[PDB]
C-alpha cells in the first residue's frame, strides 16, 4: 500500500553538505524504481554489485539513501577503491559495496550570482573515514610540530572548507547532486520488495 | 574505471599439461569474475562464471578459483580443442563492464629459425609514386620476433607496420611480414636498406640488405 | 540449442547511421536481459548496451552513452541497435548475447556470431598489385605479391589458379594511414625451379569488382 519515499529523496527542496551527508533509512515500503528508469535526466549512473533491471523483483531486509552534493571532477570518486578529497575525508564506501550511484547536474538549483558558498567538504583530517562514516567535528586541524589550542593560524587551519558554486564555473566545478542507494540483506524478515511480491 | 590485468600475455604449452592463467583486478571484485574461450575467428564461448561455476556444456577440466583481487583458471590435463584466446572479465560494476586483456595458449614446439627475406619496391610501384620495402620473417616459433629496418645505418620507427600469421596448421610456425612504407622522394635520398632480425632461435641477430638500384 | 543472427553490419561514412538487428531462437526471449558487445579488429572485447527483459531500462557504456540506442521488440523475437552519429572508435565486429541471469549481476551465457561494422570515409577501390621478386641467395627462395592501396576488405588470393598450395601464407591486411588498407602475400619455392616454373598470383577483390593476374620473375641483371 506504501510506495518508498524516493521523490522526498530526489525532488527535496534542498540537500546537505557531503562531510554532513544525509542519510534516509528506507524499510517497510513496496520500492518503485521506476523513477530511475523513466528519469533520463541522470548524467552519472552506475550500480555495483547488483544490476538495476534485475532489482525490482528482489526482496532486501533494508535500503539506504545517502544524499549530498559536490562536483563534477569529485563524481568518480564516490565509488569503492576510489581516493581523494572527498573519498579518504568526507564520505568512503566499502569495497564489498553493493548498491548504485545516481548525480546529476544541478548547476541551476545549487548555484548564485555571488557564488553558492553554502555547500562544504572537509579538507583536512588526521586519518582517512572508515566507510559510511559521518564525521562533522570541527576540531582545529593541526599540521605543524606547535599543537593548536583550538586556535587557527600557523599550521592550525580550520578543517573545513567551501565550495564556489557560480553559474559561470566550468562543468568540472558546477554543483552536482548525489544519491547513493545501499542495500542490506541480513538473516531478517526483508521489510523492502519490488513489486515481485 | 576498473582495469584487469591477466598474464601472461601469451604462453606456450603442450598437450596435457596442467594449463594455468592468472587474472587481476584494480580493486576487489567479489566473485563476479568470468571466463571466455574465443578460437580465432570464431564468436566467443563462456567457459566459467562467477569466480568458479562451470557452465553447463563446459568439459570438466576446465576449473576457475580465486577471491578477491587474484583469480584463476586452470585446465587440468589440456586438450586439442582448448587451444584459443581466454579472456577474463569483471562484473562487480554492472554497468562498466570490463574485459581483461587475454592470453593466447599456442601450440608449443621446438625452436624454429626464422628464413629473413627482403623484397625492394617493384619499379612499377616505384613509377606510381610510393615505395614499400618488404621484409618475411618465414616458418618460426614463438610469436616473439623483432624486426628493426635500418637506413643508411639509420634505425628506423613508425615507417612501417608489421603483419603475423596465426599458428600455422601445417608445422605450427609463424610468419611475419613488414612493410615499410615511404614515397619516391624519400626512396632516392638514401642508400642501404636492411631489415635486422632478432628472435630466440638465432645465436646472433641475422640481417639482410641490399643497395638501392645495384641488383 | 541457442541460436543467435546478427545482421545489419557494413560500411559506412562518419557521422552515419546503422541499424543492427540480432534474432533469437530457441530460448524465451522476452524473460531474458540482453546485450551488446563489440570487438575492434585486433582489440579486445568492449561491452555496448544493456536492455532488460521487459525494454523498459536501457544502458549504455560511457564510450557510446548518448549517441547509440538499444531496444527490442519481444514479438518478433529481436533485438536492436540502432548506431546514430557513427565514429571510427565504432569500426568493430558486434555480438549480441543473452545474459543468464543466474546472478545477480550481468554475465555472458552464449554469443551470437557477430556482424562486422566498418566505419571509414574512403570510396570502394580497386587493389594495386605489385611483385615481390627474389635474387641470387647463395638454400631456397621466396617471391610474392603486394596487394596495396585497396578497400573495403576483403582480398582473395591464390597462386598459379590454385595449383600452388603448400608453403603459401597470404597475410593479413593492414589499414594504412590513407584510409586504404595493404596486403602481402608470398609463397616459398626451391632456389632451382626459378626460370622453368612460372609464378602468377591471383588477387579478386569482389566489392570493386577487380581481378587481377600478375607475373612474378626474378629480378634481372
Ligand atoms: C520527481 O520529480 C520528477 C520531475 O521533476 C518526476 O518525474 C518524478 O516522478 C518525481 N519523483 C517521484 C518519486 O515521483
Amino acid at each position: 500500500t506504501n510506495l518508498c519515499p524516493f521523490g522526498e529523496v530526489f525532488n527535496a527542496t534542498r540537500f546537505a553538505s557531503v562531510y554532513a551527508w544525509n542519510r534516509k533509512r528506507i524499510s517497510n515500503c513496496v520500492a518503485d524504481y521506476s523513477v530511475l528508469y523513466n528519469s533520463a535526466s541522470f548524467s552519472t549512473f552506475k550500480c555495483y554489485g547488483v544490476s538495476p533491471t534485475k532489482l525490482n523483483d528482489l526482496c532486501f531486509t533494508n535500503v539506504y539513501a545517502d544524499s549530498f552534493v559536490i562536483r563534477g571532477d569529485e563524481v568518480r570518486q564516490i565509488a569503492p577503491g576510489q581516493t581523494g578529497k572527498i573519498a579518504d575525508y568526507n564520505y568512503k564506501l566499502p569495497d564489498d559495496f553493493t548498491g548504485c550511484v545516481i548525480a546529476w547536474n544541478s548547476n541551476n538549483l545549487d548555484s548564485k550570482v555571488g557564488g553558492n558558498y553554502n555547500y562544504l567538504y572537509r579538507l583536512f583530517r588526521k586519518s582517512n573515514l572508515k566507510p559510511f562514516e559521518r564525521d562533522i567535528s570541527t576540531e582545529i586541524y593541526q599540521a605543524g610540530s606547535t599543537p593548536c589550542n583550538g586556535v587557527e593560524g600557523f599550521n592550525c587551519y580550520f578543517p573545513l572548507q567551501s565550495y564556489g558554486f557560480q553559474p559561470t564555473n566550468g562543468v568540472g566545478y558546477q554543483p552536482y547532486r548525489v544519491v547513493v542507494l545501499s542495500f542490506e540483506l541480513l538473516h531478517a524478515p526483508a521489510t523492502v520488495c519490488g513489486p515481485k511480491k | 574505471d576498473i582495469q584487469m590485468t591477466q598474464s601472461p600475455s601469451s604462453l606456450s604449452a603442450s598437450v596435457g599439461d596442467r594449463v594455468t592463467i592468472t587474472c587481476r583486478a584494480s580493486q576487489s571484485i567479489s566473485s563476479y569474475l568470468n571466463w571466455y574461450q574465443q578460437k580465432p575467428g570464431k564468436a566467443p564461448k563462456l567457459l566459467i562464471y562467477a569466480a568458479s561455476s562451470l557452465q553447463s556444456g563446459v568439459p570438466s577440466r576446465f576449473s576457475g578459483s580465486g577471491s578477491g583481487t587474484d583469480f584463476t583458471l586452470t585446465i587440468s590435463s589440456l586438450q586439442p580443442e582448448d587451444f584459443a584466446t581466454y579472456y577474463c572479465q569483471q562484473s562487480y560494476s554492472t554497468l562498466a563492464l570490463t574485459f581483461g586483456g587475454g592470453t593466447k595458449v599456442e601450440i608449443k614446439r621446438t625452436v624454429a629459425a626464422p628464413s629473413v627475406f627482403i623484397f625492394p619496391p617493384s619499379d612499377e610501384q616505384l613509377k606510381s609514386g610510393t615505395a614499400s620495402v618488404v621484409c618475411l620473417l618465414n616458418n618460426f616459433y614463438p610469436r616473439e620476433a623483432k624486426v628493426q629496418w635500418k637506413v643508411d645505418n639509420a634505425l628506423q620507427s613508425g615507417n612501417s607496420q608489421e603483419s603475423v600469421t596465426e599458428q600455422d596448421s601445417k608445422d605450427s610456425t609463424y610468419s611475419l611480414s613488414s612493410t615499410l612504407t615511404l614515397s619516391k622522394a624519400d626512396y632516392e635520398k638514401h642508400k642501404v636498406y636492411a631489415c635486422e632480425v632478432t628472435h630466440q632461435g638465432l645465436s646472433s641477430p641475422v640481417t639482410k640488405s641490399f643497395n638501392r638500384g645495384e641488383c | 540449442e541457442v541460436q543467435l543472427v546478427e545482421s545489419g553490419g557494413g560500411v559506412v561514412q562518419p557521422g552515419r547511421s546503422l541499424r543492427l538487428s540480432c534474432a533469437a531462437s530457441a530460448f524465451t526471449f522476452s524473460s531474458y536481459d540482453m546485450h551488446w558487445v563489440r570487438q575492434a579488429p585486433g582489440k579486445g572485447l568492449e561491452w555496448v548496451a544493456v536492455i532488460s527483459y521487459d525494454g523498459s531500462n536501457k544502458y549504455y557504456a560511457d564510450s557510446v552513452k548518448g549517441r547509440f540506442t538499444i531496444s527490442r521488440d519481444n514479438s518478433k523475437n529481436t533485438l536492436y541497435l540502432q548506431m546514430n552519429s557513427l565514429r571510427a572508435e565504432d569500426t568493430a565486429v558486434y555480438y549480441c548475447a543473452k545474459d543468464g541471469g543466474k546472478l545477480w549481476v550481468y554475465y555472458f551465457d552464449y554469443w551470437g556470431q557477430g556482424t562486422l561494422v566498418t566505419v571509414s570515409s574512403a570510396s570502394t577501390k580497386g587493389p594495386s598489385v605489385f611483385p615481390l621478386a627474389p635474387s641470387s641467395k647463395s638454400g631456397t627462395a621466396a617471391l610474392g605479391c603486394l596487394v596495396k592501396d585497396y578497400f573495403p576488405e576483403p582480398v582473395t588470393v591464390s597462386w598459379n589458379s590454385g595449383a600452388l598450395t603448400s608453403g603459401v601464407h597470404t597475410f593479413p591486411a593492414v589499414l594504412q594511414s590513407s584510409g586504404l588498407y595493404s596486403l602481402s602475400s608470398v609463397v616459398t619455392v626451391p632456389s632451382s625451379s626459378l626460370g622453368t616454373q612460372t609464378y602468377i598470383c591471383n588477387v579478386n577483390h569482389k566489392p570493386s569488382n577487380t581481378k587481377v593476374d600478375k607475373r612474378v620473375e626474378p629480378k634481372s641483371c
